[PDB]
């Protein structure tokens, strides 16, 4: 299924987006 | 500094609700006959209370809550209850966006999902709810919701969209843990790309065939169903849930603008825009539905055509749609015996009961917009661009939501002493996205037309009357108009005042009486469920824990105000 490829993709990268933001945030302060 | 405040009061402005809500709203309650409040309550309604909402914002220059407990303690719950009204609104706005979502991922696929029907079985046809009701309109009701044929008929939580919204709350997580101040040439940006896919949609839209009966629809105020109490209860609300007023996030985004500034033209223009964008969002939605009545009409023309002239031996063109009712009556008049039998079987079709009925719901917006899809040549592209535009406004207007959610909390140092912003705003995503697996059931849209119907409608007017009375009588009228006066050179106008003090509240008090006498008197809160027997939409009545949830979602934020009062007596006493 073709969707799934995409919304796999998707979530993988905004999961990432998310962990980096996260640890770079914090690393920070 | 003016281009800033307001490109984000419009970017907070300009959501879903012009270009999905307003829609279907204007189809359910009669096309024209609910344009015509609509606009009757934009100018009582809209204006002079937006206006109210960024002056009061600019002459307290504080919070909502800080705002409303400045003018008088007795008065603070309001702050409190405009949170949790947004509270709602995201609870369940999200689900929107992850249908987008589904939408988009189902656009890569060169035989688009929504395009053909799948095979009966006998892999000669096709099925029996496809063919009844339309691709789209089973692609929607059966392959994204699977949507229950009862409300108390619900089974687990669907997989799909449920994955579908947490990955559309990790993505407002993300916007809001990456940009603050950022939007500088989003602004430029995410204001122009809505507006030029409503044009390519409209330059395609008014081309279709029987497209201008959509748009008499739309424009005609059919005065039968003009005197319906719940078509101007949903214009006001309209207005209110697209204006943003109540929410307290527009006071929050006037408290930072300078005190020598022009709120009379900003909320003005605002208001304007907001309408005029609402308004050329549901032309083209509805010249696209105007299109499908019409290819309903010839359809069903075109199969009683088809069930007489391989009965009596017509010839193949012989039997057209402007020569119908002639050679009807002259087989009649021919031999009746043989004309008797199928005289139940020839059904009666007419434009404006397909207009009526052709497509109805909260998912008017995407099925109508996959059927103009469907119709063009490089479909895959168009159907990214106009899911990627609605994933842009949705996303937009969720983080001004979270924004007035968020902002309390942080302010809160309490909270702030013990977790990270980072974790708060985790937290109360985390929250949100448990919650709102309710809409992604079997019934859940079911649940999710309670939430776009109850959970901030009036609690959204109610809210507002509090803030209007607040500020006109016990502030005190003359006391707001000299601090205003002296903030910015020019007192306010007469109309303004006008419309702030008597016009506005009278209109309010009477849409609610009016509302809750039809409601009386009815005595019977119905809902719209899908038949796929049928292939249409049926009323059922409400079950009994229906109404405690919709009760409880207008109640607990209302009665948020009266109780805060009773507990600064109480503290006094
Ligand atoms: C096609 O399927 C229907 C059931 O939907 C059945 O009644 C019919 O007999 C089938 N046609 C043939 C040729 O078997
Ligand atoms: C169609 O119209 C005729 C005459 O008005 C009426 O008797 C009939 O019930 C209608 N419906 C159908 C399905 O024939
Ligand atoms: O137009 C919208 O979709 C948003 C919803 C939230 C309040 C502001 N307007
Ligand atoms: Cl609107």
């Amino acid at each position: 299924s073709i969707w799934l490829i995409v919304f796999g993709v998707v979530m993988g990268v905004i999961v990432v987006g998310i962990v980096i933001l996260i640890f770079t945030g914090i690393r920070d302060r | 500094n003016s281009l800033q405040f307001v490109f984000a009061c419009i970017s907070y402005a300009v959501g879903l609700g012009n270009v999905w809500r307003f829609p279907y709203l204007c189809q359910m309650y009669g096309g024209g006959s609910f344009l015509v409040p609509y606009i009757i309550m934009l100018i009582v309604e809209g204006m002079p209370l937006l206006y109210l909402e960024l002056a009061v914002g600019q002459r307290m220059r504080q919070g909502s809550i800080g705002a409303w407990r400045t003018i008088s303690p007795y008065l603070s719950g309001v702050g409190v209850a405009s949170v949790v009204v947004s509270f709602f609104l995201s609870m369940y706005y999200n689900v929107i966006n992850a249908w987008a979502f589904w939408y988009l991922f189902h656009s890569f696929q060169d035989p688009l999902p929504w395009s053909v029907c799948p095979l009966n079985g006998n892999h000669t046809g096709y099925d029996e709810e496809c063919e009844k009701a339309s691709s789209t309109q089973y692609f929607w009701y059966r392959k994204t919701l699977n949507i229950s044929p009862s409300l108390q008929e619900n089974g687990g939580v669907q997989w799909e969209p449920a994955l579908c919204l947490l990955l559309a709350w990790l993505v407002v997580y993300l916007c809001i843990l990456r940009g603050t101040e950022s939007t500088g040439k989003v602004v430029y940006f995410t204001a122009s790309l809505p507006y030029c896919v409503l044009i390519i949609y409209l330059i395609r839209g008014l081309t279709l065939h029987g497209a201008t009966n959509g748009l008499m629809y739309m424009f005609t105020p059919k005065i039968e169903q003009l005197a319906n109490p719940k078509a101007w209860i949903n214009a006001a609300t309209q207005i209110f849930f697209s204006l943003g007023l109540g929410f307290g996030s527009l006071i929050a985004f006037a408290s930072y603008n300078e005190p020598s500034n022009n709120c009379q033209k900003h909320a003005i223009i605002v208001s304007l825009i907001n309408s005029f964008t609402s308004i050329f969002a549901s032309i083209v939605t509805f010249s696209i539905y105007g299109f499908k009545a019409t290819f309903n009409y010839e359809n069903c023309l075109k199969k009683v055509s088809l069930l007489l002239t391989n009965t009596f031996d017509l010839e193949d063109g012989f039997l057209t749609a402007s020569n119908l009712e002639q050679v009807k009556g002259y087989l009649a008049s021919a031999y009746p015996s043989k004309y008797s039998e199928m005289f139940p079987q020839i059904k009666n079709c007419s434009l404006e009961s397909e207009l009526d009925t052709a497509v109805q719901g909260t998912g008017l917006a995407f099925i109508v917009y996959t059927e103009a899809i469907k119709n063009m040549e490089v479909s895959q592209l168009w159907s990214v661009l106009y899911f990627f535009m609605l994933l842009m406004l949705g996303i937009g207007s969720m983080l001004g939501n979270t924004a007035a959610i968020l902002t309390p909390l942080t302010d809160s140092k309490i909270i702030s002493s013990h977790l990270p912003k980072e974790a708060i705003s985790g937290l109360v995503c985390l929250v949100n996205c448990a919650i709102g697996m309710v809409f992604t059931m079997e019934a859940g849209n079911y649940w999710f037309d309670i939430f776009n119907d109850y959970a901030a409608t009036l609690s959204l007017l109610l809210i507002v009357l509090v803030e209007t009375i607040a500020v006109c009588y016990v502030y005190g009228l003359r006391r707001f108009e000299s601090d205003l006066k002296a903030m910015t050179g020019r007192a306010v106008s007469w109309y303004w005042k006008v419309m702030w003090a008597g016009v506005s509240p009278l209109l309010i008090v009477s849409l609610f009486v009016f509302y809750l006498s039809d409601y009386i008197l009815t005595g019977t809160l119905k809902y719209q469920a899908w038949d796929a027997s049928q292939g249409q939409l049926v009323t059922k009545d409400y079950p009994a824990y229906a109404l405690a949830v919709i009760g409880l979602l207008v109640a607990s934020s209302t009665m948020c105000i009266p109780l805060a009062a009773l507990g600064t007596f109480v503290q006094r006493r």
